[PDB]
C-alpha cells in the first residue's frame, strides 16, 4: 500500500509540472489566435463582416 | 423651477380614539408623536405609543382603561416613556409612572428618566468586588452577594421570598446611618401582583425597622391593568439608576418577577402577536435581560456606583427546569432556590445549600467570612447525602455518626427567624461556633437559643471581638483566643431546656 | 497531451455557432421580495410550475398564480433581487437536465455543477413532476440489492424497485449504512453488464458543506464516483433548493430507470426537506396543518417515493431503488413525519442509539425493522438460511 | 432625494424612497433621532420590499424617539465592519464602533458583514486531531483542529466556566489570531474576559466583538456575522490559521426570531422564525475550514427547558464536528464539568484517527454507562442489591467511571480555591482502560470526584 | 489506476481553463470591436434598418389581446350611451356635460353609502334610475342625467365609469386635435 | 383625472388617460427605446412592421437611452422585443461554455 | 359517484358469523357477514398483508362477487395484488379501483366513492352478494384536511378539516347491506403517530361492528398478524 501510495504521488507531481509547462507553451499560440476569433463573434453579433 | 412649486405647495396637535379594548386603544392623528411616547387621555389616564401605523397609532393603556372610549381627546406629553427621579422618592410609594399611591404627598422630583436608556457598556462597568450584606446567615456564609450582582431568590409558593429580601433591605440600616455614600446603601422595592395586604405588611415591617428612610417602593398590585404590572419593574431601576450613576449604592428587588412575564404575556396576546412556548411571546427574554443587565458596578471614570438586583421567581411545583425560571437564570449571576420540602420542617430561610450558587462567588465576601466559613458549604452537602444514606443503615462507623450530628448542629445553626438580620461581625462568630467544633456539647434542640445568647453575651462585655473584627474585616488571633476563653466561660454558665449542662 | 487545437477549435466553434433567436416573450414586473419569496405582476400566460427567469440569471417556480400576481419561489440567490425590476417566462414547466454525463459530478439542484469541474454534457431535459408508473406498468420485486450488511441482506433484504426507509436519532449509522449500500456496488459494475450493475444518486438535503465532501472522498476511496452522482442542496442554500433536491434526484434516477438501467437514491434527510417545505409554504403565507407543517406535507414525500419502482419488460425492466433517511427527534418513532414515510416505503431499518451504545452495530432496532417484500428480494441460499432470523431475534 | 419613515413597530421600521431609488436588501440606512439626551443616529438594515417603492428595515438601536416623516438616507452598502492586523487588541460592537477607543478603525479597510460561503470545490474535512487535556473530552468526544466544536446545555450548568476554560486550554497557547463573538451573553461576562486577557496577556492577540443581552434583536443577531467577517479575514488574507468563540449562538435565533414577528411572517413550530434552518446554515457555512487554511471554531448553545428537542438546538445540530452535551442530571450529582457522555459525539472518533487504543476504550466505556443507564430504572426503586452479579460487578465500576470523568478544571479554582490540572491522552486511556478492567474497583466512589490523573487518584485515595 | 485517472482528470482541467481564458478574452475583445464599431449614427440607423427587415420577416401577429367581464359590459353599454350624446351632442355641450360629470363623480365619491347602495347589479333597474333622477336633474345638465340614466360589479368601476364618460366627452370636444391631446399627455 | 386620483398613482394615471385618448382614437401604443432617434422613413418602417405584428396600427413613444449601444427595444401591452446589441453581448457573455 | 345513503327503513342489523381460519379473528373478533369489519393499525404493522390474507380467505370462497378499492394505498402492493388475483382464477368476478398515494388529493377522495358506486350497483341492481374492500381509508379524510385550508376552511383540532365527521359519514352510510342484499365491507385505517386517540380513528370507530385493531408494541415481540387481543372488539360475540 505505502510502495504504490508513494509511485502515485511521484505520478501527480511529475504530471504536475509537465503539465504546467505545456499549458505555458500552448497558451501563447492561443493569444494569437484569440483576436480573430473575437473578429468573428463581433461579426457574429453585429450581423455584418466587422 | 419644481422645487419652488413643491414648496408653494407645501406652504398643539390633538388625536382622537377610534377603536378601544381591553387595556389598548388606537387613536387617530398625531402625525409627530414620538414612538413609545407617553401620550394622555383626558379621563386622566396615560398611555404608551408602541406601534405608529401608516394611519393610526396603537397606544396601550395605563392605569384605569376603563375611563376610555371612542371619541375621546388624546394630547401629547412631549416625554418619551419616562419617570420623575430624585432623591425625594426616598420614603414613599409609588405607582410605576412616579404618582404618589400612599397619599402621604406630592413628590419633590428632581429630573426625569427615560426607561429605555440602554445598559452601560462592558469599557464602563467594574468587577464586583464590593459586599452586599444581607443578614441571612445561611446566604452571607455560603452564597454571598456582591454590589453589581444579581441573584435570584427563585423558589416556590410560600417559602420566604419576600421575607429573605425585607430582611436583606432592613439589614442596611447599620449603614445608612454612617453618612458616607460609599457604604450608605439605598432601596426600591418593586412589588408586581401582590396582594395589596402585602405591601402594606412590607410597608409596615420597614417603618417599624426603620427602613422607610432610604426605601422606595413601587406598588403594582394584581387589582391594576397589566400594563402597571409590566412597567413596574422599569420604572423601579429608573428610580435606581439616577441614584446609581451619581455614585450612589442601590438595591433593586423584584417581587415577583415572573408576573411581569404574565403581564407581558397578556399585552402580546391582546396586540394578536404569535406566542411561542409556554404561550409567552418570543421577547420576554428581551423583558428580563433588558431589566437585569441595567445593574451593575460602574468603574471609577464614570463615578463609582452600583446597582444590585434580587430578583424573585415563583416556581410551579420546585420544576426549576420551566422556561421563565431558566430564562431567568441565564442572565443572573446566581441564584439560591428555596425549597419548600425544607420550608415545611422548619429549615428557614430553606436555601437549598446544593443548587444554591454565587457564579461571583468569594470575591465579595470579606475575608474573616471567607475564612471561618468558606468550608461549610461541602461539608453541609456531604452531610445531606450522609443523612440521605444513614436514614437507613442498621448500624454505621463512629465517624459517621460524628459528622451526621456535627451537620445537624450546623443546619440548626444557619436558621434564624423573620426579620432578624445579623450583622456580619455577628454573623462570623455565629458560624465560628459551629465550624470550629464549639457547640459539639450543646444538643440540638438549644442550639439556636445558646447562639442568640452568646451574641449577647460578646455584646454586652469583650466588644473589642465585634470591634476587631468591624475595623479589619479579618478575625486575628488576639481576637480569637479571647473569643475561645469566652465561648468556654459561657459553657458553663449556660444550661439546656432538659437534662445536664453543656460543659 | 493538452493540444491548441481542441481549444481553438472549441472557442471557434462557440463563436461561430452563436446566434440570437430574438423571439417576442411576455414580461413581468416584481412588486414584492423577501425570504426566498417574490410577488411578480404580469405574466398572463405564465403556467403553473412555470420556471421564471429573473435578470441576475436566478430562476423561480410560479408556485401560485392569483388574480392580480404570481407567487413564485427563487431558486437561488435571492440577495440579489429588487422590487420593480423585469422577470421573463422561461415557457418550461419545471423540468432538469439529465443525462448519464451526471456520472461522478456533483450538481445543485437545477443541474448545473458546483463541483467546479466545469459545465455538464446534458442530455435532455425531463419535467419534475411526471406522473409515477401505474399497477399495470409495473412488476414484483424479485431481485436483491446487495448491501453488504448482515443484519440488513440477511434480516430485512432490499430488493431492486424497493424502498426502505432509514430511520434513527443522532449519530446512530444512517448515513454509514447507505454510503456502505453505495460502494458495495462496485463489484457488480465492474462487470459491464447494464441488467445488473446499479447507478448511484445520493442526494444531500441540509447536509454541511464539509459533511458532503467528506461523503464525495469516502466514495472516491472506494471508487464509487465512477457511477454516483450527488445532489447538494448544502445548509447556506435558499430553502427552494432544499425543498426541490429529492425531486432533481428522482428525475435524473427515472431517466436511467426509463432507458432501462438500474438505479439506487438515498435521499439524507426528507426532514431537511419537510422542513424546507414548511418554511416555503408559511412564506407564501399557507395555513399550515398540525405541528406547523404544510397541509399536504404528505404528498411531498408520496410522488417523491412512488415515483421509484420496478418497470415491466415492456418498458425496459429498468427499476429505481429509495432509501430514505429520516431524523427522529428523541428517538420517538411514533411522530407524524416518521409515521407518514413508514407508511409510504415498504420497510424500516431503525437505529436506536441505545443499542449502538452496547456494541450492536448497526443499530437496528429487530423488532420494531421490517421487510415487508422479505424473502422474495433474497437469493435462495439466504431464504434457506435466513428465512425466519427477524422473528426468532424479536422473540 | 432620499426617503421617509412611514411605519415604526418596535425595532422594525417602513420606510417609502423614490420611484426609482429603492435600495438593495441588507443594505444600510442613517436616520436621526433628537428629542434629547435619547437622541442618536440609528442605523437600519433592509430586510424585505413591501412594493411601492416601500421597504421594510430592521433596526441595530432602539426606536425609541423616532418619530414618522422624518428622511432616511441610503448608504448604499452593507453594514461595514473594520478589517486588519490593527483590529487585533481592542473591543468592537455590531456596527464597528471600537468600545476601548472611538474613533479607532474609522481609517481601516472595511468589508461587509454579508458574504456568500466558500465554494463548496474549496471545502476539505479535517481530521486532526486537538488535545485539550479534558478527560471526558479527550477521550469520548475528541475535538477537531480546525473543525466546528459546540457545547450545548440548559441554563446553570457550565457554559462560562468550560468556555473560558477552553479559552486557557487552546487560547492561551494557540500560536495563530482568536476572535470573540459575545453573541447575547451577559455583560458583566464580557467584561471579567476583557480584564482576564489582559492579566493573561493574551489580549494583544485576540479581538473581541460584543453584542450583549441589553441590545435590541436586530444587532443582536448581526453581531455574529460581524466577528465571523473579521475572523474570516484573518483566514483568507493574512493566511493566519484563527480561533473563532461564539457565545452563545442560540440568542442569534433567538433574535432571528424576535424579528421575524415584527416582520409580519408566519410563526413555524412552537413559535421560531421560518428559514431557522436557513438563517443558521447561512451564518454557520461561512464558519468553515477551507483548503490550506483553517478556523477552530468552538460555540455555546443554549436550550431552554432543557428540551434538547427544541427545534433550534435540533436544527444546530446539522452543522457541528463535535458535541459536547451539558446536562442537569449529572450536574445534581455534583459531576463537573458535567459532560453527558452518552449523548456527546464526535466525527473523528473512529480507529483510523484516533487509533485502536483510544477507540477501544471509548466504546467500552460507552458500553457500560450504557447498560448503567438502562439499570437506572431498577436502581432508583430497589437500590443496587437487587441486580445479579454480572450487573452489579458493572454498575460498581459504571459509577466510578462515571466520576472519574470529572476533573479541576483551571477556570473552577477561583470558587473552589483547587488548583487546575491538566493531562495528557496517553494517561488517561491508561486511567479508563484499568478502570473498565477493574484495576481500581476496590477503592470508594467519593475518592474519584475531581481528581486529575492517576498520582493525584493514589494522592486522594490514601488521605481517605 | 485512480491515480492515474487523476492524472487525466487534470489534464482535462488544464484543457478547460485555457478553453475559458480564450473564450473570456474573445467575447471582452469582441466586446471592445463592437463598440469602436458603433460611434457614430451612420451605425445606428443602419442596425435599426436590419431589425427592421428581421422584424418584416418575424412572424404576423398571434395574439388578439396585443375588471370583469360584467363590468366591461357595463363599461361598453356606457359607451354606447356616450356615443348617442355625442351623436347628439357638440363641443360646448361636450364641455358642459364633461363639468357636470367631473361634479356627479365628486358627489359619488363623497357619499360612498349611495355608491354602496345603488352599484349592485339587478334586474328592474327602473327604480334605480328614479332614484338617480330626483338628484340628478337638479345639479346636472340634461345630457348628463340621459348618459347617467344607463350593470357595474363593483362601486370603485362604477365610479371610476363617470370620470371615463367624462373624458371621453372632452376628447370628443378635443376631436372636433386628437395628435395634439395624445402627445401632450405623453 | 387629479381631482379624482382615490389612490392611483400620478404618473400611472396619467399614463392610463394617454392610453385610453389613443384607444379612442382607435389605435395602440408601444414604448420604444434606442440610442439614437430614428428618421421620419424609419419610423414610417417601424409602424409599417408592428402593424403587420398586431392587428389595430401601432403608435410609438421613443425613450432614447444610450444603454441599448445598437438597434432598438419594443414594449407593448406585456411583451417585449429585444432586438439591441447590447442584448446580444450580455448572450455571449453569459453564454459562453 | 355521489348518491344519498339508502334510507333507515331499509336497514337491518346482522348477526351471521363469518368464518376466516384466523385463530385470533375467529376467536376474539368474530366477523359478520353482510357486516362492516375494519383492521386498525399504525404505520408498518402489516394491515396490507392481512386485508390481502382476508382476500386469499374469503373471495376464494366466496360464490359472488367483489371489488377492491385503492385509496391512498402504496402502488407496489396493488399491482401484487392485480398480479396474484390473476395467479389463481378469482381475477374474473374481482373489479379493481386504484386511486394510489401518487395521485393528488381529488383521486384520492373520489376512488373510494367510486369503487363504492360500483359496489352499490351490484348491491341494488343485481342482488348478488358482494365483498368490498377498502385499503386504506384514512387517505379519505387525510386528502380531505390536505384541500381543506385552501377551500377556505378554518383548521379544527389537531389538524382535520371541521367537516370530518360528516364527510366521513356521507361515504360510510352507504356501504351498508340493507335487508335482502348484503355487502361485506373489509376496510383497513391508518392511525396516526400509532395515536388511538387521534380524531379520524376516533370518528370511524362508531361505524363498525369489527375491529382488528394492530399494534405495533404486539409487533415488535415478533407476534404476527399481530392483532392486540385486548383492544380489539366484536359486536357479534354474544
Ligand atoms: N424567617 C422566617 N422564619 C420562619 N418563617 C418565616 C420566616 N419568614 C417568613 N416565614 C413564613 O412565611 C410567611 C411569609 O412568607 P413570604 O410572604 O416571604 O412568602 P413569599 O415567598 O413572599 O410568598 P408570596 O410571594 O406568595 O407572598 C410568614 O407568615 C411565615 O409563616
Ligand atoms: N457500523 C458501524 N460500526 C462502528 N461505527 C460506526 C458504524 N457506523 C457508523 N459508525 C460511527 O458512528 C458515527 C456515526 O456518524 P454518522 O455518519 O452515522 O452520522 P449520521 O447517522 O449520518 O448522523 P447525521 O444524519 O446527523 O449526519 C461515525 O463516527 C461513525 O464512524
Ligand atoms: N467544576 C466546578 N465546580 C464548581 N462549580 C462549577 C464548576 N463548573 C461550573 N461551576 C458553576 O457553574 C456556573 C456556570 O454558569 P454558566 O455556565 O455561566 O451558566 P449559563 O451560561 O447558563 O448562564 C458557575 O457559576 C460555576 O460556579
Ligand atoms: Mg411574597
Ligand atoms: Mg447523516
Ligand atoms: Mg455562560
Amino acid at each position: 500500500r505505502a510502495q504504490a501510495s508513494g509511485e502515485v504521488a511521484q505520478t501527480l507531481t511529475q504530471a504536475d509540472q509537465q503539465l504546467s509547462a505545456q499549458g505555458d507553451q500552448v497558451r501563447s499560440g492561443l493569444e494569437s489566435s484569440v483576436d480573430g476569433l473575437s473578429a468573428k463573434l463581433a461579426s457574429r453579433i453585429l450581423g455584418v463582416d466587422v | 423651477x419644481x422645487x419652488x412649486x413643491x414648496x408653494x405647495x407645501x406652504x398643539e396637535e390633538i388625536g382622537t380614539v377610534i377603536d378601544a379594548g381591553d387595556g389598548i386603544a388606537h387613536v387617530e392623528g398625531l402625525p409627530s408623536v414620538m414612538t413609545q411616547e407617553l401620550l394622555e387621555f383626558p379621563g386622566g389616564v396615560l398611555g404608551v405609543a408602541l406601534n405608529l401605523d401608516e394611519h393610526s397609532v396603537g397606544a396601550v393603556i395605563l392605569g384605569e382603561f376603563e375611563k376610555i372610549e371612542e371619541g375621546q381627546q388624546v394630547k401629547r406629553t412631549g416625554e418619551v416613556l419616562s419617570v420623575p427621579v430624585g432623591d425625594a422618592f426616598l420614603g414613599r410609594v409609588v405607582n410605576p409612572l412616579g404618582q404618589p399611591i400612599d397619599g402621604q404627598g406630592d413628590i419633590a422630583a428632581e429630573t426625569r428618566r427615560a426607561l429605555e436608556l440602554q445598559a452601560p457598556s462592558v469599557v464602563q462597568r467594574q468587577s464586583v468586588s464590593e459586599p452586599l450584606q444581607t443578614g441571612i446567615k445561611a446566604i452571607d456564609a455560603m452564597t454571598p452577594i456582591g454590589r453589581g450582582q444579581r441573584q435570584l431568590i427563585i423558589g416556590d409558593r410560600k417559602t420566604g421570598k419576600t421575607a429573605v429580601c425585607v430582611d436583606t433591605i432592613l439589614n442596611q440600616r447599620e449603614a445608612w446611618l454612617t453618612g458616607d455614600p460609599k457604604q450608605q446603601v439605598r432601596c426600591v422595592y418593586v412589588a408586581i401582583g401582590q396582594k395589596g395586604t402585602t405591601i402594606a405588611s412590607v410597608k409596615r415591617a420597614l417603618e417599624e425597622g426603620g427602613a422607610m428612610e432610604y426605601t422606595t417602593i413601587v406598588a403594582a398590585p394584581a387589582s391594576d391593568a397589566a400594563g402597571f404590572k409590566w412597567l413596574a419593574p422599569y420604572t423601579g431601576s429608573a428610580i435606581g439608576q439616577h441614584w446609581m450613576y451619581n455614585g450612589k449604592h442601590v438595591l433593586i428587588v423584584f417581587d415577583d418577577l415572573s408576573k411581569q412575564a404574565d403581564a407581558y404575556r397578556a399585552i402580546s396576546l391582546l396586540l394578536r402577536r404569535p406566542p411561542g412556548r409556554e404561550a409567552f411571546p418570543g421577547d420576554v427574554f428581551y423583558l428580563h435581560s433588558r431589566l437585569l443587565e441595567r445593574c451593575a458596578k460602574l468603574s471609577d471614570e464614570l463615578g463609582g456606583g452600583s446597582m444590585t438586583g434580587l430578583p424573585i421567581i415563583e416556581t410551579k411545583a420546585n420544576d426549576i427546569s420551566a422556561f421563565i425560571p431558566t430564562n431567568v437564570i441565564s442572565i443572573t449571576d446566581g441564584q439560591c432556590f428555596l425549597e419548600s420540602d425544607l420550608f415545611n420542617q422548619g429549615v428557614r430561610p430553606a436555601i437549598n445549600v446544593g443548587v444554591s450558587v454565587s457564579r461571583v462567588g468569594g470575591a465579595a465576601q470579606i475575608k474573616a467570612m471567607k475564612e471561618v466559613a468558606g468550608s461549610l458549604r461541602l461539608d453541609l452537602s456531604q452531610y445531606r447525602e450522609l443523612e440521605a444514606f444513614a436514614a437507613f443503615a442498621s448500624d454505621l462507623d463512629a465517624a459517621s455518626k460524628a459528622q451526621l450530628d456535627r451537620g445537624a448542629r450546623l443546619v440548626e445553626l444557619l436558621k434564624q427567624p423573620q426579620y432578624s438580620p445579623l450583622a456580619v461581625e455577628e454573623q462570623v462568630v455565629a458560624i465560628f461556633l459551629g465550624t470550629q467544633g464549639h457547640l459539639d456539647s450543646v444538643p440540638v434542640e438549644d442550639v439556636q437559643r445558646f447562639e442568640s445568647e452568646l451574641l449577647e453575651h460578646v455584646k454586652a462585655s469583650h466588644s473589642d471581638i465585634f470591634d476587631g473584627i468591624r475595623e479589619t474585616k479579618k478575625l486575628s488571633e488576639e481576637a480569637e483566643e479571647k473569643l475561645v476563653s469566652v465561648i468556654n466561660e459561657f459553657k458553663k454558665g449556660f444550661q439546656a431546656s432538659d437534662g445536664s449542662s453543656v460543659v | 497531451t493538452i493540444s491548441a487545437a481542441d481549444i481553438e477549435g472549441a472557442i471557434e466553434d462557440y463563436v461561430s455557432s452563436f446566434s440570437a433567436d430574438t423571439e417576442r416573450e411576455e414580461i413581468g414586473t416584481v412588486i414584492d421580495a423577501g425570504d426566498g419569496i417574490a410577488h411578480v405582476e404580469g405574466l398572463p400566460s405564465v403556467m403553473t410550475q412555470e420556471l421564471l427567469e429573473f435578470p441576475g440569471g436566478v430562476l423561480g417556480v410560479a408556485l401560485n398564480l392569483d388574480e392580480h400576481s404570481v407567487g413564485a419561489v427563487i431558486l437561488g440567490e435571492f440577495e440579489k433581487i429588487e422590487e420593480g425590476q423585469q422577470v421573463k417566462r422561461t415557457g418550461e414547466v419545471l423540468s432538469v437536465p439529465v443525462g448519464d454525463a451526471f456520472l461522478g459530478r456533483v450538481v445543485n439542484p437545477l443541474g448545473q455543477p458546483i463541483d467546479g469541474q466545469g459545465d455538464i454534457a446534458a442530455e435532455t431535459r425531463r419535467a419534475l413532476e411526471l406522473q409515477a408508473p401505474s399497477v399495470v406498468q409495473r412488476q414484483s420485486v424479485s431481485e436483491p440489492l446487495q448491501t453488504g450488511i448482515k443484519a440488513i441482506d440477511a434480516m430485512t433484504p432490499i430488493g431492486r424497485g424497493q424502498r426502505q426507509l432509514i430511520i434513527g436519532d443522532r449519530k446512530t449509522g444512517k448515513t454509514a449504512v447507505c454510503v456502505d449500500t453505495i460502494l458495495n456496488q462496485r463489484e457488480a459494475w465492474l462487470t459491464g453488464d447494464p441488467k445488473q450493475q446499479v447507478r448511484c444518486v445520493y442526494v444531500a438535503i441540509g447536509q454541511k458543506g464539509t459533511t458532503i465532501a467528506s461523503v464525495k472522498r469516502a466514495l472516491e476511496e472506494g471508487g464509487a464516483m465512477e457511477y454516483t452522482t450527488i445532489v447538494a442542496a448544502p445548509a447556506s442554500d435558499a430553502a427552494g433548493f432544499k425543498w426541490l433536491a429529492p425531486y432533481t434526484g428522482s428525475a435524473i434516477g427515472q431517466h436511467w430507470m426509463y432507458n432501462g438501467k438500474h438505479v439506487l437514491i438515498v435521499f439524507d434527510d426528507l426532514s431537511k426537506q419537510a422542513d424546507a417545505y414548511r418554511a416555503i409554504s408559511l412564506l407564501l403565507r399557507r395555513p399550515p396543518g398540525r405541528e406547523a407543517f404544510p397541509g399536504d406535507v404528505f404528498y411531498l414525500h408520496s410522488r417523491l417515493l412512488e415515483r421509484c419502482a420496478k418497470l415491466s419488460d415492456e418498458l425496459g425492466g429498468g427499476s429505481m431503488t429509495g432509501l430514505p433517511i429520516i431524523e427522529t427527534k428523541a428517538n420517538d418513532i411514533s411522530a407524524f413525519i416518521p409515521t407518514n414515510v413508514i407508511s409510504i416505503t415498504d420497510g424500516q431499518c431503525f437505529l436506536e442509539s441505545d443499542l449502538f451504545n452496547q456494541g450492536v452495530r448497526p443499530a437496528i432496532n429487530v423488532g420494531v425493522s421490517v421487510s415487508r417484500v422479505g424473502g422474495a428480494a433474497q437469493i435462495k441460499a439466504m431464504k434457506e438460511v435466513a428465512g425466519s432470523l427477524r422473528l426468532d431475534l424479536s422473540q | 432625494t432620499a426617503g421617509r419613515v412611514v411605519r415604526i413597530t418596535g425595532p422594525v421600521v417602513d420606510v417609502e424612497f423614490p420611484r426609482g431609488s429603492v435600495p438593495e436588501l441588507f443594505n444600510a440606512l442613517h436616520a436621526e433621532i433628537t428629542f434629547g439626551a435619547l437622541a442618536k443616529t440609528l442605523t437600519l438594515e433592509v430586510a424585505q420590499h413591501l412594493g411601492d417603492s416601500l421597504v421594510r428595515c430592521i433596526s441595530m438601536q432602539p426606536t425609541d424617539g423616532l418619530v414618522r416623516g422624518v428622511e432616511v438616507t441610503d448608504t448604499g452598502a452593507s453594514i461595514s465592519v473594520p478589517v486588519g492586523d490593527g483590529v487585533k487588541g481592542h473591543v468592537f460592537n455590531a456596527l464597528g464602533d471600537c468600545l476601548d477607543d472611538p474613533g479607532y478603525g474609522k481609517d481601516f479597510e472595511h468589508w461587509s458583514i454579508h458574504r456568500k460561503p466558500p465554494a463548496f470545490s474549496d471545502l476539505e474535512p479535517r481530521t486532526e486531531m486537538l488535545e485539550t487535556g479534558l478527560k471526558v473530552v479527550d477521550l469520548l468526544t475528541p475535538y477537531v483542529r480546525g473543525g466546528k466544536i459546540a457545547l450545548f446545555g440548559g441554563a446553570g450548568v457550565g457554559k462560562t466556566v468550560l468556555i473560558q476554560e477552553m479559552i486557557n486550554r487552546i487560547a492561551r497557547n494557540f500560536g495563530g489570531t482568536s476572535v470573540f463573538a459575545g453573541v447575547g451573553e451577559r455583560t458583566r461576562e464580557g467584561n471579567d474576559l476583557w480584564v482576564e486577557l489582559a492579566d493573561a496577556n493574551v489580549l494583544k492577540d485576540t479581538a473581541l466583538v460584543f453584542g450583549q443581552m441589553d441590545e435590541p434583536p436586530g444587532t443582536r443577531m448581526r453581531v455574529a456575522l460581524s466577528a465571523l467577517t473579521m475572523a474570516e479575514f484573518f483566514r483568507d488574507e493574512q493566511g493566519q490559521d484563527v480561533l473563532l468563540f461564539i457565545d452563545n449562538i442560540f440568542r442569534f435565533t433567538q433574535a432571528g426570531s424576535e424579528v421575524s414577528t415584527l416582520l409580519g411572517r408566519m410563526p413555524s413550530a412552537v413559535g421560531y422564525q421560518p428559514t431557522l434552518a436557513d438563517e443558521m446554515g447561512e451564518l454557520q457555512e461561512r464558519i468553515t475550514s477551507t483548503r490550506g487554511r483553517s478556523i477552530t471554531s468552538m460555540q455555546a448553545v443554549y436550550v431552554p427547558a432543557d428540551d434538547y428537542t427544541d427545534p433550534a438546538p435540533a436544527t444546530t445540530f446539522a452543522h457541528l464536528d463535535a458535541t459536547t452535551e451539558l446536562s442537569r442530571a449529572v450536574f445534581s450529582k455534583g459531576i463537573f464539568p458535567a459532560v453527558d457522555p452518552l449523548a456527546s459525539s464526535s466525527t473523528i472518533l473512529d480507529p483510523a484517527i484516533v487509533g485502536d487504543e483510544h477507540y477501544r476504550v471509548a466504546q467500552e466505556v460507552i458500553r457500560i454507562l450504557q447498560r448503567y443507564k438502562d439499570l437506572q430504572d431498577i436502581i432508583a426503586i430497589l437500590g443496587i442489591d437487587e441486580l445479579s452479579e454480572e450487573d452489579k460487578q458493572l454498575v460498581n465500576r459504571a459509577r466510578r467511571i462515571e466520576r472519574f470523568l470529572s476533573q479541576n478544571m483551571m477556570a473552577a479554582e477561583q470558587f473552589t480555591g483547587q488548583p487546575g490540572s491538566t493531562v495528557p491522552l496517553k494517561e488517561t486511556i491508561e486511567a479508563f482502560d484499568k478502570l473498565t478492567k477493574g484495576e481500581f474497583d476496590h477503592l470508594p466512589e467519593q475518592a474519584f470526584f475531581l481528581i486529575g490523573g492517576l498520582d493525584d487518584l493514589a494522592k486522594k485515595a490514601e488521605s481517605l | 489506476a485512480q491515480g492515474a485517472q487523476q492524472i487525466q482528470l487534470m489534464r482535462q482541467q488544464l484543457i478547460r481553463q485555457l478553453r475559458t481564458g480564450l473564450g473570456a478574452e474573445a467575447v471582452n475583445k469582441a466586446a471592445e470591436i463592437v463598440r469602436a464599431h458603433v460611434a457614430d449614427p451612420q451605425a445606428q440607423s443602419a442596425t435599426v434598418d436590419r431589425f427592421l427587415s428581421e422584424l418584416e420577416q418575424m412572424a404576423p401577429s398571434s395574439v388578439v389581446i396585443d375588471l370583469r367581464a360584467a363590468s366591461r359590459q357595463s363599461l361598453a353599454a356606457l359607451v354606447e350611451k356616450f356615443d348617442s350624446v355625442a351623436g347628439g351632442l357638440d363641443a360646448d355641450g361636450l364641455t358642459n356635460l364633461a363639468d357636470e360629470l367631473a361634479s356627479v363623480a365628486k358627489l359619488l365619491l363623497s357619499e360612498t353609502a349611495l355608491n354602496k347602495h345603488l352599484a349592485e347589479p339587478t334586474d328592474d333597474s327602473a327604480p334605480k334610475v328614479r332614484l338617480l333622477e330626483r338628484l340628478l336633474s337638479d345639479k346636472v345638465s340634461a345630457t348628463t342625467l340621459d348618459l347617467l340614466r344607463t350593470r357595474w360589479s363593483t362601486e370603485s368601476n362604477l365610479i371610476d365609469a363617470v370620470e371615463h364618460t367624462a373624458r371621453l366627452a372632452l376628447l370628443k370636444r378635443a376631436e372636433i386635435e386628437v395628435d395634439e391631446v395624445e402627445e401632450q399627455l405623453f | 383625472t387629479v381631482g379624482l386620483l382615490r389612490g392611483e398613482r400620478a404618473d400611472e394615471a396619467v399614463i392610463d388617460l394617454a392610453e385610453l385618448a389613443v384607444s379612442r382614437r382607435g389605435e395602440v401604443v408601444a414604448h420604444v427605446s434606442a440610442a439614437a432617434e430614428l428618421s421620419d422613413a424609419q419610423r414610417t418602417r417601424l409602424t409599417e412592421v408592428l402593424s403587420r405584428i398586431y392587428g389595430r396600427p401601432v403608435s410609438v413613444q421613443l425613450h432614447v437611452d444610450p444603454e441599448l449601444l445598437g438597434g432598438l427595444s419594443i414594449t407593448v401591452g406585456d411583451e417585449v422585443i429585444d432586438g439591441s446589441i447590447a442584448s446580444r453581448l450580455a448572450a455571449a457573455q453569459t453564454g459562453l461554455p
